């Protein structure tokens, strides 16, 4: 997280030089992905379905859509609603976003199927009485 | 010489990987072709003992995860693991003519844990499916 902070902020002020608000389609979307697909979060990866998967989070994610006002960070996690990109300018909009956030996350947040934290949550169900159990 | 008309389970098998090489290596041989210049097609049948050209082999016991395969077109499931009855592995001369923009390639890991490819499948997704939503739920095919 941190290589790739510095990595936006190298690039972002290579790009805007100094300047107030730089256009969208300016951004170097290219130079970001890229070295996070083969450098930060890249140079753990040793399988190519993995470093595929890597890489369509990241052409998902960081393009001129996402400044969009109806960008969609995620799409149908209960079947009809989902997760909006908030519309914020400054971070502490952001913040605001995040912390009013639901306490209803499923595994459809992060693209996968709603049934992959059954047989999780399941065992630690079990594993919750177990520990009951043995400290009664 | 039968060998090649037998059923074969991957799973079972000790070494998965070599059968999917040997396969690869037996039609190159009488085309006179090389590995490389042959792409593996996948045609899942719905039951087991049908035709099996001179060209295909076919597969038993491989389980797709997270989809569900109906005439040759997956779509995304929310079952775990759906069993495919019989799968033919065709070898055919490549035609390098790139993706056709609803085809999803799918890893063939060896068991659950996923550690161990042993070898790719192309599917042609069906409806409206995106092709990356099938990268991002994981979906794969098992070989026991």
């Amino acid at each position: 997280l941190r290589s790739a902070c510095d990595t936006v902020d190298t690039w972002l002020d290579d790009t805007a030089k100094g300047r107030q608000n730089i256009s969208p389609d300016k951004i170097p979307w290219s130079a970001l992905k890229t070295l996070m697909a083969q450098s930060i979060y890249g140079g753990r990866v040793d399988n190519e379905f993995d470093q595929r998967l890597l890489n369509t989070f990241l052409e998902r994610l960081f393009t001129t859509r996402s400044f969009d006002s109806e960008f969609k960070l995620a799409c149908k996690v209960d079947g009809h609603k989902d997760i909006q990109m908030p519309d914020g300018i400054r971070r502490e909009e952001f913040v605001q976003w995040v912390e009013l956030l639901p306490d209803t996350q499923t595994p459809s947040w992060l693209g996968l199927p709603n049934n992959a934290e059954r047989v999780l949550l399941t065992t630690q169900g079990v594993d919750m009485i177990s520990k009951m159990l043995k400290m009664q | 010489k039968e060998l090649k008309n037998i059923h074969v389970c991957l799973g079972g098998l000790f070494v998965p990987e070599a059968y999917i090489t040997a396969t690869r290596q037996y039609v190159a041989q009488a085309n006179s072709w090389s590995l490389e210049e042959l792409c593996l097609e996948v045609n899942v049948t719905t039951s087991q003992g049908a035709t099996l050209d001179a060209c295909s082999f076919g597969v038993t016991g491989l389980k797709l995860q997270g989809a569900t395969c109906n005439n040759n077109k997956l779509s995304l499931s929310n079952a775990i693991s759906t069993a495919l009855p019989l799968t033919q592995l065709r070898w055919v001369k490549q035609t390098n003519t790139e993706k056709k923009a609803s085809v999803v390639t799918l890893p063939v890991y060896l068991n659950f844990t996923r550690a161990d490819l042993i070898f790719t499948v192309d599917f042609e997704i069906a409806t409206k499916e995106d092709p990356r939503s099938f990268y991002e739920r994981g979906v794969a095919v098992l070989c026991t």
